[PDB]
C-alpha cells in the first residue's frame, strides 16, 4: 500500500558477526531498502571503502541509533528525520557515536545526517573520533529537549579533520557538512514566544500544529511531518477518536462516527485477527489484571473473571523477566502450574549446562517436564537444545495453540533449530495462528516433513521452512517411518497415538482400525468413529447388538441383576421408595428388580409376609 | 599497532556462548565476535533468518 | 469553593402567573441571587416602576432567553456572558425579543447587554417591539455562529422620539446604551488570519485559545471566560482524561493518574450514587437496552443481558415523547408491567377527562391496572388524583425503588397533591435514593404522618414536608389509624398487610 | 385601542387547563393565565416549589 516499508532493526550493542566482511553482509540485507527501521540503526564494524549509499532513505528510527567503530569515512545517514528513542543504549543515551576509528588514525569523517530535527527522547553522547569534522559545531538544544539535556556528554576533538568551514548563509556557522545545504535546519529556538511546539521562521504567523515533531507545511495537524503520539490518515491526531462520544445534554453515551481502533500508533477500523478487542476499542496484545479472555464470534473480547478464574504466567523479556534471557532454574518457579503463558518462550542452551557470568546453576534436565500444563502460548517458541536424554520433545505435550502474537526475528513463531530428538511429538498443536514455521539444523528428525502444514496455520500467508534435517531416505531406511492407520493427513512420530486422524476407528488418541463391537471381548461400542465404553454390567453378545449409551440401560443381553430397563450387579441397595425411607429392592420372576406392596414400609425382601416379620 | 581490543578480561569471561570474547579499551566494555550463523549481544540466538 | 449557585430556570413560555404582581413575585424568587441558569430564561410581564435588581448577577443561560410582553424602564441583563442554547425557542431561536409595548407605547427603552459575547446555538429574533434603540445597530454575526446566521431576522422599530447616540470612540457606534462602557466588546471579527477561535485585540500574539468560548486571559488551555465544551477543575477541556491510556509501545493499556468521570459537561471525580457508571469512567442516568443494570461493589454498573433483556418502560417526556405531556389514552398500551420505569411519570388530572385539542380521546379508568407491580421508577412520580373510586394508590403497589434521575422541579421526586384519598397506600416502596418526597394537600388522607422517611432515603441531605391533612385528632377517633398489632415502624395503610 | 388581548379564539376552545385562555393579535399565539398555584406552559403542574 501506500505506507513505508519497515526493517526490523538489528540489536547487536557491540558485536562483530562473523568478519569484516560477514558483518557488512548482515548489515546489507537487514538494512536494504526500508524507511521506518523498528528497532534499532546499528550501523557497526564498515571497513574503509564499503558502499553505505542505501542508509539514504531511513526517515525513523523508533529506537536509539549507535554509529560504533565504523572506518568509512562518509555515512550517508542523511534524510534520518527523528530518533522517537523508545530504548536507549547504555540505558540513557539515544544517538551515540563512539571509537570510530582504527590504529591509523583515519576513522569516520563526515555524518551528512542533514535532515535530523527532533530526538523524541534521551541526550546523545559522542566520543573520541578524529577525521569527523564541522558536528563539532551543530546547536543541539535545538534537536534534544530541555530536561534530558542533563545527560549528553558530547566531546569533540580531532587532528587530520582539515574540513573545510560550513558557507556563511547558515547561523553561528553551525552546519553538520559542508556546503550550503549541511547547516543546522533551526525550528526550535527560532519559534515565537507565542508557539508551543514546532515552528519555521520567527514570523508568529506560520507555526506548525502542537503535535507535529520534526516541522510541518503550514500550521495544522494535517500537514505535520512526522506524528508525535499517534496518526490516522494523515492526521497526528493525539487519541483516536473514541468510539463512543459522551452527550451532556442527554448524558447518554452515543456513537461516533468516527471511532476508531487504537492499535500501535496508528488508528485502524478493526484489529487484527489474533488480537484481542478490548471494550475501550484499543487493540491488546494481552488484557488479564483479573480478567481473561474468551471467544465472541471471530473476535476475542477479555471479559471480566468470577472471582477464582485460571492461572497465567509472564513470558520471557516481559515483567519480572527481563535481567534473564532464558529459563534457567531461577526464573521457573513461577512457570509452577499454568496453563497460558501470557508471553513467549525461550529455550536456549544456557538452563542446562548453566553459566556464572549471570548467577544461574546448572538446571536440572528433568525440571522441564512442569510445563506439561501449558496450552495456549501467546508469542513465539524458540527451542535451540534439550536434554541429552528425551527423544521427542516430551514436556509440551499438550500444546494446544500457538497464538503468535509476537514473533522471534519478525516471522518466526515456532522455531526448533539444532536440536537432537528422533520427532517432534508436538501431538495436540491445534492452530499455529500467525507467525512462520521454522525447524532446521536438526540431526535426526525426519517424520516431520509429512504434515499437512498449509492446514496447521492459522492467518494464511505463512510459509513453512524445513531443511536441513535427517532426510527421509534415511528414515524409511531404518524403517522409521509412521503407523500404518494414520490417513494420509500426518503422523508426528511412529507411535501409532501420533496420527492425527486415525484409518477408521479411534479411542480418543490412540488409534485402532476395528475396535470391539458384536464381536470383540472388551464391552464397547462406537459412536461417530469414536470407540465408547458401555457399561460392563452386561452380558458379552455374540449375535446382536450390544447397546446404544453409555448407561446400562440399553444392556439387552446381561448376566446379572436386570434393573428393569437398566441392569446392575444386584438390585439397588439403598436406593429411597417413597417420601425418603431406605428400600432394597428385590426379584421378580424374570429376576428384575421391582417393588412390592407399599405395606412393609422397610422395602420387602421376602415372599409375602416371611420378609416382614409378624 | 595500538587496537581499542585487548583479551578477554576474565571477568566475564564465557560472556557470549556462539563466538569468541574481547574487551576493548575505548569503552572497558566486551564486545565478543560470534561465531558464523549467529546473532545476538551474547551471541547467544541462533540466525533463523539463513 | 469557586463554584456558583445555580438557578433553575422557568419553561412556561408566554402564560403569567396569576396577575402581574403575583407573576413578579414569583419570578422574585426563581432568579434571585445566582449565577447559572440551568434551564431557561422567562421574563414576561414585569411592568413599569418594577425593580429588576437580581437580575444582573445572572452569568450564563443554558437555555434560551425571552423578554417577551413586558414594559418596564429598562432590563439591566448585563453580565449575561453567554447563551448556550440548548433547547430552544420555536425551535430555531435561541434569544427572542418581542412585543415590549402595551398601549402607552411607553415599552422598554433600553436593554443594556454590554458584555455578552457569545449565542453558542440557535439564530436571534427581534421582531417588533418598539420604544427599544441603542440595540439597533449592534453587529450580530460576533455573536451568532456562522450559519445560524441565515436563520435569523431582526424587525427592530421605533417611533425614536430621543435615544441619543453613544460614544463615537467605540467601534462603528454599536453600542447597547451610553458611553463606551455599554458598547460592544466584538472578539470573533478582528482577529488575525493566524487565530482561528475567538480573540482579543487584532494582533497575534495574544489571541484566545481555541476552546474559550468568549474571551481570554492570558492565552492557555485555562483562564478561558466560559468553557465551550466541558470543564474539569477550572480547565475548558475538551473531553474528560479517561482514566486508561493507550501505550502505543506494549499494546496494553496504563491507569492514568488524572481519572475523570464525565459527568454531563463537568469532569468530576467520581459520579453520584444514584448514577450507573459504565466502563470507562462516565456517569449516565439509563443504560443502553442492549445491557441490563446490575449492581455490584457499592455503585451499580451494567453488562450485556443473557440474550432477552427484561422490557423497559421510557417514561413520557423523552424520544417521541412529546405530542402527549401525561399518559393520556394512546400511550397506555405501551405498557406492560415493565417494572423498570426510567425516569418520569407523569399521571395528571388531565388523562382520565382527555381533550379533542390534542387529539385523544378520554380515558377509562379501567386499563390502569398494568402499572399493578412497577418495581423500580427511576426518576420521579408525579401524581395529583386517581379516578375517583378508587380510595387508595392500587396500581403502585409492589413499587420499592425510587432513585431520582431527572427531579421534578430540580428539587422533587414523588410528588402526590391534590387528591381525596383517605390512605395513598404503597406497601412496598422502601428505596427513595434522592430527591424530596412531598404529601402537602388531600384533605383526607392522615396515615403518611406516621412514617419514618429517615431510613426511606439514604444519602442524608434531603427533608420531606407534610401539611394539610386531616390532624391527627381529626381521624384519631374515627377508624383510620395505625394498626394495633403493627410494629412501630409506620403504617402505609389501616390493616396489618401495610403495617411497614 | 391596540387590545393586545383579545378573548381565546374558541379554535383552541380550552386549550390550557387551569385558567383563562386569551389569545395575542401582534403574535397571534395565545397566553394562557394560570390560576394561583399553577405554573407551566399550558397551567399543567401544580407549583411544587410553592
Amino acid at each position: 500500500l501506500e505506507e513505508k516499508k519497515v526493517c526490523q532493526g538489528t540489536s547487536n550493542k557491540l558485536t562483530q558477526l562473523g568478519t569484516f566482511e560477514d558483518h557488512f553482509l548482515s548489515l546489507q540485507r537487514m538494512f536494504n531498502n526500508c524507511e521506518v527501521v523498528l528497532g534499532n540503526l546499528e550501523i557497526t564494524y564498515v571497513q574503509r571503502n564499503y558502499d553505505l549509499s542505501f542508509l539514504k532513505t531511513i526517515q525513523e528510527v523508533a529506537g536509539y541509533v549507535l554509529i560504533a567503530l565504523n572506518t568509512v569515512e562518509r555515512i550517508p545517514l542523511e534524510n534520518l528525520q527523528i530518533i522517537r528513542g523508545n530504548m536507549y543504549y547504555e540505558n540513557s543515551y539515544a544517538l551515540a557515536v563512539l571509537s570510530n576509528y582504527d590504529a591509523n588514525k583515519t576513522g569516520l569523517k563526515e555524518l551528512p545526517m542533514r535532515n535530523l530535527q527532533e530526538i523524541l527522547h534521551g541526550a546523545v553522547r559522542f566520543s573520541n573520533n578524529p577525521a569527523l569534522c564541522n558536528v563539532e559545531s551543530i546547536q543541539w538544544r535545538d534537536i534534544v529537549s530541555s530536561d534530558f539535556l542533563s545527560n549528553m556528554s558530547m566531546d569533540f576533538q580531532n587532528h587530520l579533520g582539515s574540513c573545510q568551514k560550513c558557507d556563511p548563509s547558515c547561523p553561528n556557522g553551525s552546519c553538520w557538512g559542508a556546503g550550503e545545504e549541511n547547516c543546522q535546519k533551526l525550528t526550535k529556538i527560532i519559534c515565537a514566544q507565542q508557539c508551543s511546539g514546532r515552528c519555521r521562521g520567527k514570523s508568529p504567523s506560520d507555526c506548525c500544529h502542537n503535535q507535529c515533531a520534526a516541522g510541518c507545511t503550514g500550521p495544522r495537524e494535517s500537514d505535520c511531518l512526522v506524528c508525535r503520539k499517534f496518526r490516522n490518515e494523515a492526521t497526528c491526531k493525539d487519541t483516536c477518536p473514541p468510539l463512543m462520544l459522551y452527550n451532556p445534554t442527554t448524558y447518554q453515551m452515543d456513537v461516533n462516527p468516527e471511532g476508531k481502533y487504537s492499535f500501535g500508533a496508528t488508528c485502524v477500523k478493526k484489529c487484527p485477527r489474533n488480537y484481542v478487542v478490548t471494550d475501550h476499542g484499543s487493540c491488546v496484545r494481552a488484557c488479564g489484571a483479573d480478567s481473561y479472555e474468551m471467544e465472541e464470534d471471530g473476535v476475542r473480547k477479555c471479559k471480566k473473571c468470577e472471582g477464582p478464574c485460571r492461572k497465567v504466567c509472564n513470558g520471557i523479556g516481559i515483567g519480572e523477566f527481563k535481567d534473564s534471557l532464558s529459563i534457567n532454574a531461577t526464573n521457573i518457579k513461577h512457570f509452577k502450574n499454568c496453563t497460558s503463558i501470557s508471553g513467549d518462550l525461550h529455550i536456549l542452551p544456557v538452563a542446562f549446562r548453566g553459566d556464572s557470568f549471570t548467577h544461574t546453576p546448572p538446571l536440572d534436565p528433568q525440571e522441564l517436564d512442569i510445563l506439561k500444563t501449558v496450552k495456549e502460548i501467546t508469542g513465539f517458541l524458540l527451542i535451540q537444545a534439550w536434554p541429552e536424554n528425551r527423544t521427542d520433545l516430551h514436556a509440551f505435550e499438550n500444546l494446544e495453540i500457538i497464538r503468535g502474537r509476537t514473533k522471534q526475528h519478525g516471522q518466526f513463531s515456532l522455531a526448533v533449530v539444532s536440536l537432537n530428538i528422533t520427532s517432534l511429538g508436538l501431538r495436540s498443536l491445534k492452530e499455529i495462528s500467525d507467525g512462520d514455521v521454522i525447524i532446521s539444523g536438526n540431526k535426526n528428525l525426519c517424520y516431520a516433513n509429512t504434515i499437512n502444514w498449509k492446514k496447521l496455520f492459522g492467518t494464511s500467508g505463512q510459509k513453512t521452512k524445513i531443511i536441513s534435517n535427517r532426510g527421509e531416505n534415511s528414515c524409511k531406511a531404518t524403517g522409521q517411518v509412521c503407523h500404518a492407520l494414520c490417513s494420509p493427513e500426518g503422523c508426528w512420530g511412529p507411535e501409532p497415538r501420533d496420527c492425527v486422524s486415525c484409518r477408521n476407528v479411534s479411542r480418543g488418541r490412540e488409534c485402532v482400525d476395528k475396535c470391539n463391537l458384536l464381536e470383540g471381548e472388551p464391552r464397547e461400542f462406537v459412536e461417530n468413529s469414536e470407540c465408547i465404553q458401555c457399561h460392563p454390567e452386561c452380558l458379552p453378545q455374540a449375535m446382536n447388538i450390544t447397546c446404544t449409551g453409555r448407561g446400562p440401560d440399553n444392556c439387552i443381553q446381561c448376566a446379572h441383576y436386570i434393573d428393569g430397563p437398566h441392569c446392575v450387579k444386584t438390585c439397588p441397595a439403598g436406593v429411597m421408595g417413597e417420601n425418603n425411607t431406605l428400600v432394597w429392592k428385590y426379584a421378580d420372576a424374570g429376576h428384575v428388580c421391582h417393588l412390592c406392596h407399599p405395606n412393609c414400609t422397610y422395602g420387602c425382601t421376602g415372599p409375602g409376609l416371611e420378609g416382614c416379620p409378624t | 599497532v595500538v587496537s581499542h581490543f585487548n583479551d578477554c578480561p576474565d571477568s566475564h569471561t564465557q560472556f557470549c556462548f556462539h563466538g569468541t570474547c574481547r574487551f576493548l579499551v575505548q569503552e572497558d566494555k566486551p564486545a565478543c565476535v560470534c561465531h558464523s550463523g549467529y546473532v545476538g549481544a551474547r551471541c547467544e540466538h541462533a540466525d533463523l533468518l539463513a
